[PDB]
């Protein structure tokens, strides 16, 4: 139980490291690295704009003193106030013109701007824990709050999630067609290069024309045979390459390998005298005049060869020719072996973006936008005027106000789900939401995504099936700063060079080492076992300086070593094997230590025991899946492995940790269960009364006591979800079926899950409208200042401020079914008057209304029973909640059984021997044998009544009993189970669903019932509805219904000749069209809808003329007719 | 089905067949070649496609 | 055995080390359209054969 204890030091909070709720920690930094150092960083610059001369007249940008502060009101002073949440940041632009002289540096100023008291620049800012943010080191603490949301300018809550980068880490393959296949990479500049760099290559491949094994980019870089760039930039032989690219590779490789190997050297043959770099030159001249480039032909080269490889900048020549090599001998493998290659859906291959990052690219880009209009400008002032003036109005309007605004609202590039308006329906959501992963549109459940995302916590319907996923607990994403990256980067490479200076150069028989794929040395395969090991054991003892490095073996036959360390990462802990020993089994003094350590107490004091291992080192590792297995293991047998993984209780997320033994029941059901359970009502806000929000809230809330180590961790199970319920598993009189079921009266009345609901309005009225001096019915809840009364209840009919427009009343009405008490009044005077008010109204449970159990069961309320006309037990206790038992095992929900077990056990003794609340753990993915269950359930019942029958100790542990019937008082057949259990309650209520329609306001084009249930609008009778109509033979019903009304008739004529209808000019009917042509034709009556007018006019806008004609069938007269029978002859 | 496909082969030039039983349970065919020019681009491309 | 051929005309999924050959297959491009006789002597040891 040592591997259970040492995870649960992970979830609490470590003071030490700073780390005061596990959680959302990872968020909390990504944030505060943007905006304490990033954005410094970003802004900071001192940039040439343009040039003249020969690099000695270029006029130049500087951008300094960046300042940032926050607000001077708290964000429930901005959610009252209707305020927004930003702090501000200022700085100063200079651009001058320098000419380089001999004498040295000349500087002439041309203008400078500053912004030290104005909005300059307004980012929006993280609550955080607490309410408190990073820019303000107060030390005040608001209970109970968490934070993770930002407050946009028209003071509404905004919550966002993670998302999957674009760019890849791993080459992309694709067969284009038979025999024809495409590998395709980028690169891109090191944090610490401003602008940013990016090149997309790709490479070809085609059986037919192994001639043309061509790299290509777009209109960045040359086509050309990658063997032949690879001899240029490395400067070796083809049988140099020969023998490198098929020195480990299966036989059916190695063809290949010698018919590209031969087609290179066929092309190197067939010219004259040939010489790569007059090739390459050639090549590069070619290139050049087919564009229209206006550089220099030296200009051109030192740009195309020079910013090649953006993320090997500043290397030699032959590493990148190196780069190349390796890079072909994956793509070749990955053409003979495909399923042994990572897959393009597959989560070795991505990184993920965190708040932090949308607000870095933000910057990026807007700043970028920015210097080039600022260019633009000058260039055309220079064009028309002279002396290189700067217009005003272009170097006041970064535009990063603008791009934080969309950014919030919901767009994001080619994304629109970054940011979304928080639904306040649950507390847990503060977690739920900022922990969850988005992907591009994939759907199936790929097996990378195991052990780091929640297996269950997925969405069961709508456009976004399986494309969500969740942390699990123990699961991190790594943040990093520039300066660390940099410190550490130096640190690796001097390790490399030092301690394997004699075995780093092979490069035709070694193992490529990269460092966020760049390529720095080629180590000797007789040692990479040894360089591997060596390194974890330093990377756990601190000696780079970061314990979150990861390092990845690649042996099938790829035969590479990568390291990374960038953001963007996913990462957990893992228990360390080292030669065939688990080190927490030889370390005697942890297990006397640890409750006295934290986390980083432990990483520090006892290395060797956790390592934090990222995804990509966990798929290509060895891992024993418990510690029970690996101690079952022979000594040999566990010499393979290289990790040890925690219980799986840690494999699952927050919000699935809110259930019970998932593994007992049917998945399907844990799908639903995680649905459900974020849609439980709690204690949502400590802010109740002054919040201006819409909201619902538990009123007597309780604590839930048999419950998992995560759900104490994150406070979910301090804020409540649910109350204890006594519940029967029985029928009753065959009225709860098909999910229904049966409440108790006198539980309602008392207060059983009792909520209330709280509705935000908000109006804006002209003031002249506000203060016009005329009593309308309309206005019996307002007071003399034209305001509606505090604690007033409102109807479907009543106005909340007076708005009267000059003698006619055109204020906007509440139309809810249900009344709502007057909670609070925000008024704001201006040119306009804006009115926002907060109501309340308590909602005991009725018919209809929905809840549901932890393990999925749901169901509405079918029935409400008196306390007399329920069964009863000995005691005289009747259940507050019957439910059908069938449903339990039809859908083999066994955790519900176990559940009900535990809490009767605790409710007999819940306390210590210390005498100290003690609740009872039984984990979603539970492990724990049910004998063993039982067998605390006996102790705890033993110890409450030491003198028990062997009968009645049975009946007590299985929580059966004998239940009277209440009308004659006699026993059923049959002991019942009955006990109680944690109830909860959803937000689907019946008053916010149920609507109807008498009469109403209909669309103009189509004169047809208007739409919307908060507008009196009608329900659509579809076209599937029509057709049963018809399968019933009912033509007179459906023609009704199809129909205009019956009231809305009038008298239609229609011209027979040309079909236009016909006008009413003084009274005679006349068609206007015909009538110009000297005709007289016939007018007829018509009896049609009014859409159908208007689709035929619209056809004959487009040119198509329709003509009815009409029956004139003659006159039919009726006769007798002789006698038939049709009866048999008997 | 080996004696169809190097017949009508557009790389192959000159070629002669046998088969041998190596024992009972093994048999050998045996395949001489000689390619068109160019010479080893053509041999790797046939023993990739065999 | 009798002349059944194939064109570029269901989904296969083969081990891709004989796919290649199989989809070179394929291509008539790559069949003379005339048989070429064997040129290089064997089976000494029979008469048979002529
Ligand atoms: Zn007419």
């Amino acid at each position: 139980e040592m591997d259970q204890r040492l995870g649960y030091k992970f979830l609490v909070p470590d003071p030490k490291a700073g780390v005061f709720y596990r959680p959302l920690h990872f968020q909390y930094v990504s944030y505060s690295n943007f905006i304490l150092h990033r954005l410094h960083e970003i802004l900071t610059v001192k940039r040439p704009l343009l040039s003249f001369k020969n690099n000695t007249e270029r006029i130049m940008i500087e951008i300094s003193n960046v300042k940032v502060t926050p607000p001077d009101y708290s964000p429930i002073i901005a959610s009252i106030k209707g305020k927004s949440y930003d702090a501000l940041a200022t700085f100063t632009v200079n651009i001058f013109k320098e000419v380089m002289t001999k004498e040295g540096i000349s500087i002439t100023k041309i203008s400078s701007y500053e912004g030290k008291d104005s909005h300059l620049i307004k980012i929006p800012l993280l609550i955080g824990y607490g309410n408190k943010n990073p820019l303000d080191t107060a030390k005040y603490l608001v209970p109970n709050v968490i934070g993770g949301v930002f407050i946009n300018k028209q003071s509404v809550e905004k919550v966002g999630i993670n998302l999957v980068e674009k760019i890849t880490t791993w080459p992309k393959f694709r067969v284009v067609k038979p025999n024809s296949f495409t590998f395709s990479f980028s690169s891109v500049s090191p944090p610490n290069v401003l602008p940013t760099r990016y090149r997309h290559y790709k490479i070809s491949l085609d059986i037919s024309q192994l001639e043309a094994l061509n790299i290509s980019s777009t209109k960045t870089f040359i086509t050309v045979n990658i063997v032949l760039l690879s001899q240029y930039l490395s400067r070796v032989s083809l049988e140099f390459i020969r023998r490198s690219l098929s020195y480990d590779m299966p036989p059916e490789v190695v063809y290949l390998v010698n018919a590209i190997i031969d087609s290179a050297k066929r092309i190197t043959e067939s010219i004259t005298d040939f010489n790569i770099d007059t090739y390459i030159n050639d090549l590069v001249e070619a290139e050049h005049i087919k564009q229209k480039s206006q550089l220099t032909i030296n200009e051109f080269k030192y740009e195309m060869l020079h910013n090649f490889l953006p993320h090997m900048n500043y290397t030699p020549d032959q590493l990148k020719g190196f780069y190349m090599i390796s890079l072909l001998r994956k793509f070749l493998y990955c053409i003979f072996h495909t399923s042994r290659y990572p897959d393009r859906d597959s989560m070795v291959c991505h990184r993920i973006l965190t708040y932090g990052k949308y607000f870095e690219t933000l910057a990026h880009d807007e700043l970028e936008n920015y210097i080039g209009n600022i260019r633009n400008d000058i260039m055309n002032n220079h064009k028309n005027r002279g002396t290189y003036a700067v217009n005003i109005h272009v170097l006041t309007t970064p535009g990063l106000n603008h791009a934080f605004s969309s950014l919030l609202s919901g767009k994001f590039k080619k994304s629109d789900g970054s940011y979304r308006t928080h639904p306040h329906y649950s507390w847990m959501q503060n977690i739920s939401i900022p922990r969850s992963v988005g992907f591009y549109p994939v759907r199936k459940y790929h097996p990378s995504q195991y052990l780091y995302f929640c297996s269950s916590d997925v969405p069961e319907r709508g456009p976004q099936v399986g494309l969500v996923s969740q942390l699990s607990v123990l699961s991190s994403i790594t943040n990093i700063l520039t300066s660390e990256y940099l410190d550490l980067e130096k640190k690796i490479c001097e390790y490399i060079r030092s301690y394997y200076k004699d075995d780093i150069s092979y490069f035709e028989t070694g193992f490529p080492i990269t460092i966020e794929n760049a390529l720095v040395a080629s180590l000797n395969p007789n040692m990479i076992c040894d360089f591997v090991t060596d390194f974890r054991r330093r990377k756990r003892m601190g000696f780079f300086g970061n314990l979150e490095v990861g390092i990845t073996l690649v042996r099938d036959h790829m035969n590479e070593i990568r390291i990374n360390i960038g953001a963007g990462r996913l990462v957990r802990p893992f228990l360390v094997v080292d030669n065939g020993e688990l080190m927490m089994d030889v370390c005697p003094e942890l297990e006397s230590r640890l409750d006295d350590m934290t986390f980083s107490d432990i990483q520090k004091e006892f290395p060797h025991v956790i390592e934090m291992v990222d995804i990509e080192q966990f798929t290509f590792s060895n891992v024993c899946e418990s510690v029970q297995k690996f101690r079952m293991m022979s000594k040999d047998e566990r010499k393979q492995y290289d990790l040890c993984d925690f219980p799986a209780e840690f494999r699952d997320g927050y919000v699935a940790s809110s259930l019970v033994g998932i593994n007992h029941n049917s998945g399907p059901r844990a799908i639903l269960g995680c649905a459900q359970a974020k849609q439980a009502i709690s204690c949502l806000s400590s802010d109740i009364r002054n919040k201006i929000d819409n909201g619902i809230h538990l009123m007597y809330p309780e604590r839930p006591i048999v419950i998992s180590k995560a759900l104490e961790t994150s406070k979910i199970a301090a804020n409540c979800f649910g109350q204890h319920v006594t519940i029967a598993l029985m029928s009753y009189k065959g009225i709860n079926q098909e999910d229904g079921i049966i409440i108790k009266k006198q539980f309602i009345q008392r207060g059983g899950l009792d909520i209330v609901t709280a509705k935000k309005h908000q109006v804006e009225i002209p003031l002249e409208n506000f203060n016009n001096k005329e009593r309308s019915n309309a206005y019996s809840k307002l007071e003399s200042n034209g305001l509606v009364r505090l604690n007033a209840f409102l109807e479907s009919g009543d106005a909340m401020a007076r708005n009267i427009s000059s003698s006619f009343d055109v204020s906007e009405k509440y139309t809810d079914m249900y009344k709502s008490r007057v909670e609070r009044v925000q008024v704001e005077l201006t040119d306009k008057v804006k009115v926002r008010v907060l109501t309340m109204k308590e909602r005991r449970p009725i018919l209809g209304d929905k809840f549901t159990t932890r393990t999925s069961q749901k169901g509405t309320v079918a029935y409400v029973a008196d306390e007399t006309e329920l069964p009863y037990d000995e005691n005289g206790i009747t259940p507050d909640v019957i439910i059908n038992s069938t449903s339990i095992f039809s859908r083999k929900t066994i955790s519900m059984l176990i559940e009900v077990i535990l809490t009767a056990a605790y409710s007999a003794k819940p306390y210590n021997n210390k005498g100290e609340n003690r609740p009872v753990c039984f984990p979603s993915s539970n492990e724990t044998s049910i004998d063993t269950y039982m067998q605390f359930a006996k102790q705890c019942y033993e110890h409450s009544n030491p003198k028990l029958s062997d009968e009645e100790l049975s009946d007590k542990i299985f929580c059966e009993k004998i239940l009277y019937d209440p009308e004659t008082d006699k026993p059923y057949a049959s002991k019942v189970f009955f006990g109680p259990i944690y109830y909860l309650r959803l937000r689907h209520l019946t008053q916010d669903k149920a609507t109807v329609r008498c009469r109403g306001k209909k669309t103009k084009l189509i004169r047809q019932a208007n739409e919307g249930r908060k507008r009196g609008g009608g329900i659509k009778f579809g076209e599937m509805e029509r057709d049963c109509l018809i399968a019933h033979g009912a033509a007179n019903t459906i023609t009704e219904v199809l129909k205009d009304s019956e009231e809305d008739y009038q008298d239609v004529y229609v011209c027979e000749n040309c079909g236009d209808i016909a006008a009413q000019i003084k009274g005679i009917n006349t068609c206007l069209r015909c009538s110009k042509l000297n005709l007289s034709p016939l007018l007829t009556k018509i009896d049609t809808t009014h859409v159908s007018k208007v689709f035929l006019t619209q056809m004959n806008a487009r040119g198509v003329k329709v003509k009815l004609d009409f029956e004139r069938r003659p006159p039919s007269f009726y006769k007798p007719l002789d006698k038939v029978d049709l009866k048999p002859s008997f | 089905m080996i004696e169809r496909f190097i017949s009508f082969s557009v790389i192959v030039k000159e070629w002669g067949m046998e088969t041998f039983i190596e024992d009972e349970d093994n048999i050998r065919f045996t395949v001489y070649l000689n390619f068109v020019e160019p010479e080893e681009l053509n041999l790797s491309k046939f023993m990739m496609v065999l | 055995i009798k002349n059944i051929g194939n064109t570029k005309s269901e989904e296969t999924k083969f081990e891709s080390k004989n796919n290649i050959g199989i989809e070179y297959s394929k291509d008539s491009r790559n069949k003379l359209s005339y048989r070429n006789k064997p040129s290089i002597a064997t089976n000494l040891e029979y008469k048979t054969l002529c």
